């Protein structure tokens, strides 16, 4: 965590319900977006961390 | 300059409907003044509070 | 009344969404009442599973 890896996401279609509804999570939380919402919308970039 | 009192009238009028209209553009603390912005990022529960 | 697993507990809620929000059981925007949950691991898991 001192050094953690930023990955840029881009030229893309996503799937943030697969992602949300996933099993595999034991936390998600959302902030200025509602997740339920994510699948309508688009970004200039996206950046996971 | 001689019918000053008439046109301070025509300002007056035209400054308020101006500012009344810049007035959409401010927040009031929301996430954004755009209320579209509000509907599309948010769900019900927490649109309404924005 | 009902059984589910001790993750969906959170889906019990109004405004909630996942599959047991959305394929199972949904509450009201609205809803006036309480929701009420206990583990039952003493009588609803079994050995070899239930």
């Amino acid at each position: 965590v001192y050094a953690w890896n930023r990955k840029r996401i881009s030229n893309c279609v996503a799937d943030y319900s697969v992602l949300y509804n996933s099993a595999s999570f034991s936390t998600f939380k959302c902030y200025g977006v509602s997740p339920t919402k994510l699948n309508d919308l688009c970004f200039t970039n996206v950046y996971a961390d | 300059s001689a019918l000053g009192k008439l046109q301070d009238v025509v300002n007056q009028n035209a400054q308020a409907l101006n500012t009344l209209v810049k007035q959409l553009s401010s927040n009031f603390g929301a996430i954004s003044s755009v209320l579209n912005d509000i509907l599309s990022r948010l769900d019900k529960v927490e649109a309404e509070v924005q | 009344s009902f059984v589910i697993r001790g993750d969906e507990v959170r889906q019990i809620a109004p405004g909630q969404t996942g599959k047991i929000a959305d394929y199972n059981y949904k509450l009201p925007d609205d809803f006036t009442g309480c929701v009420i949950a206990w583990n039952s691991n003493n009588l609803d898991s079994k050995v070899g599973g239930n």
